[PDB]
């Protein structure tokens, strides 16, 4: 059983502290936390079927502090509802901290507050980019497993007002059908390649036509005419992805029918890039705010 | 409905995230 207002509360109480500044949850909530979370993502759809207004946000990747930034500006929920593109961990100093409060919000919140699956939402990548060494650091490789079995759960995309297709990566040449989506099993790990995984590995390219290989060694690259068909067949107006660190924190593609978002400024201490945040009002009007790294 | 765009972002600056 649960206390999910005691744990915000002491995952909120470091705002303002000198950055790097941790929670020390006690083991039994955060696993508390993945086992309530498991139980409402398998209750809801795999395929989210949104309205507006929300806000949209692209990959986090343990950067807790700058989580707490969007929320500061974007209203912290419920005042606004939230949909994540995924990729909570890996890279960043603090994903124990990023993914318990995601999580904590998707408990309280269950119909106001989403998450999606990253590429990164997975034992095999986040064994080796940091996950797996915080949780064995900071608890046990036990935990570190519960998460796993958490992240199996993940939706893998949304639809906002039946006109926005948001997922981690991109487009598959696999899919034919939403019906695809909806039939895939939870749980799963995510297949070294399939539709799954092209989901959340592709990436859009300006220099391809039609599918290519993509330079990641993961899935595919696909052009501008393939975001253009897909949109027309299944009566879409945009494309809303992230997986790609983009300068400005969001980039559009194939004249404004597909958008990358990226939330996490100065990525990797290494891209000196921006994070957006992408807020779609009940007309479908986008707008972004966009946090720059600073001194 | 119908997707469109504002044309004007909003920018914040974020101190300190510059060497973490
Ligand atoms: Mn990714």
């Amino acid at each position: 059983m649960l206390n999910i207002d005691s744990i915000i509360q002491r995952l909120l109480e470091v705002r303002g502290s000198k950055p790097g500044k941790n929670v020390q949850l006690q083991e039994n909530e955060i696993r508390g936390l993945c086992l309530k979370s498991r139980e409402i993502f398998l209750s809801q759809p795999i395929l989210l079927e949104l309205e507006a207004p929300l806000k949209i946000c692209g990959d986090i990747h343990g950067q807790y502090y700058d989580l707490l930034r969007l929320f500061e500006y974007g209203g912290f929920p419920p005042e606004s509802n939230y949909l994540f593109l995924g990729d909570y961990v890996d890279r960043g100093k603090q994903s124990l901290e990023t993914i318990c409060l995601l999580l904590a919000y998707k408990i309280k919140y269950p119909e106001n507050f989403f998450l999606l699956r990253g590429n990164h939402e997975c034992a095999s990548i986040n064994r080796i980019y940091g996950f797996y060494d915080e949780c064995k650091r900071r608890y046990n490789i036990k935990l570190w497993k519960t998460f796993t079995d958490c992240f199996n759960c993940l939706p893998i995309a949304a639809i906002v007002d039946e006109k926005i297709f948001c997922c981690h990566g991109g487009l598959s040449p696999d899919l034919q059908s939403m019906e695809q989506i909806r039939r895939i099993m939870r749980p799963t790990d995510v297949p070294d390649q399939g539709l799954l995984c092209d989901l959340l590995w592709s990436d859009p390219d300006k220099d391809v036509l039609g599918w290519g290989e993509n330079d990641r060694g993961v899935s595919f690259t696909f052009g501008a005419e393939v975001v253009a068909k897909f949109l027309h067949k299944h009566d879409l107006d945009l494309i809303c992805r992230a997986h790609q660190v983009v300068e400005d924190g969001y980039e559009f593609f194939a004249k404004r029918q597909l958008v990358t978002l990226f939330s996490a400024p100065n990525y990797c201490g290494e891209f000196d890039n921006a994070g957006a945040m992408m807020s779609v009002d009940e007309t479908l009007m986008c707008s972004f705010q966009i946090l720059k790294p600073a001194e | 409905k119908k997707v469109t765009f504002l044309e004007e972002v909003t920018e914040y600056y974020i101190s300190g995230d510059e060497d973490r």
